[PDB]
């Protein structure tokens, strides 16, 4: 169904925490999108908000910028859309 | 549970309960400090029904870990301040898949949140 | 110092209100940002997200995407910093 | 104008305005400088009649230059801080030839007092 | 227990209201009280205040100028009554 | 130009004065006026306001009533008329 640190992080607004807390984001691509600039979750949430919440767009600029898969970049953008679909 | 639970608190009182049937609201003053609530509004929604809010007294307090439980007409319980409190006004918080509640302070602003989301 | 559109948007949750209610937005930069597909105030607050905050950036950009003056733009870069600071 | 005032400040604070009919009670911040007010304490004296305790949110600062002023419930006026905040709880001020507006601050001294006195 | 209309007209004062916008006061009533001489509030308050807020005096002397009965004049003393606690 | 009564009087609320602690009225006025009916100062003030607060009007009343004369109803009258500016 759904990953637990997807469901831990959609529960609760995002605030501060790092990237890497965002679901389907493990150290390699965390790191990598920390070192691209998107060292913080709400920034690539913005993003995500700039792309308007398009999910090909979203998941191919995600891969992109780091190489996330289609899975990894499907789990970030269904987590990213439930948080706001949530709280924003 | 089907509800998924999301809930935001930026103040030292949280959300602690919400009653699926509507019969009542819960809620906790988390922090170590006694929180008055003087005057503070509670703001349900039930889906796409109508907003219901029910206003604290001028001067009530909530104090440090303490469970406030604001019952409808319809709970059938019996009001115990400043501890248990019965919204007679209310016959039931309502229902639906998309409860969300706002916690109006005496300013007018929104602190604690606890949104229910079914499928 | 603060406008009560600005206090009103900044007292509630964005939720989905149009860019024209960030504060100092008139109908025309309003429109304009909308034109630019700013049509909402979500898109604006993830652009400044990705933007991290800076004052001179953002006001910037509002400036070249809808001919924002310093005060609209100051008043913009005010609400959504304020926006954050509550919510973020 | 029948009113005499006194005026008398030690810190930044100083009471600007004093409303005669107890409508609002107006104080000026004249330094330089911000000044935090948290919880300090407003304490109203009319004459003879009791005093009338005005408590401040936990945490409130006043711009340096900036107006923030006291209204009644009878007023009628809105609150928006940090300029404008309304006390419900009290219909009035009160009225009397000796009004008595003193600043209390969270340690419980007074460092603004201004003084209505009618002959 | 107060009526929503009693509520409003004890919120505020009375003012220039007219004799409708008193509570337990309605439409009949209003223009009969108009027609009678009593065409204000105020006017109606003072001859509540000249029968030295008698309720059994006023309430008869309601009875005798529009009609009311036990309901009606109990709910129009009560809000004159209320009236003069809260301003007079 | 006033009497010190006067100033006590218009300085707080009428609230249950007696009709003798109007400006202006004796001991012998007042028990006239308490006789005719108006045994309290609010009660002369509500005849005032009946009078559509005319000076002419109240001031042949008050001679009518108790025998004042026209300073005693002068001063009468402009004590009523400073209360209801000041409270009313």
């Amino acid at each position: 169904t759904t990953s637990q640190k997807h469901r831990d992080f959609v529960a609760e607004p995002m605030g501060e925490k790092p990237v890497g807390s965002l679901a389907g984001i493990g150290e390699v691509l965390g790191k990598k999108l920390e070192e691209r600039g998107f060292d913080k979750a709400y920034v690539v949430l913005g993003q995500f908000l700039v792309l308007k919440k398009d999910e090909d767009l979203f998941r191919e600029w995600l891969k992109d910028t780091c190489g996330a898969n289609a899975k990894q970049s499907r789990d970030c953008f269904g987590c990213l859309r439930e948080w706001c679909d949530a709280f924003l | 549970s089907s509800f998924s639970q999301h809930a935001r608190t930026s103040g030292r009182v949280a959300v602690e309960e919400v009653d699926e049937e509507g019969k009542f609201v819960r809620l906790r003053n988390k922090s170590n400090e006694d929180q008055s609530m003087g005057n503070w509004q509670i703001k349900r929604q039930n889906g796409d029904d109508p907003l219901l809010t029910y206003r604290f007294p001028p001067k009530f307090t909530l104090k440090a870990g303490q469970v406030v439980t604001i019952w409808a007409a319809g709970a059938g319980a019996t009001h115990s301040p400043p501890t248990d409190l019965v919204w007679k006004a209310q016959n039931t918080w309502g229902c639906g898949n998309s409860l969300r509640t706002a916690l109006i302070n005496s300013t007018g602003e929104e602190v604690a949140m606890r949104k229910l989301v079914r499928s």
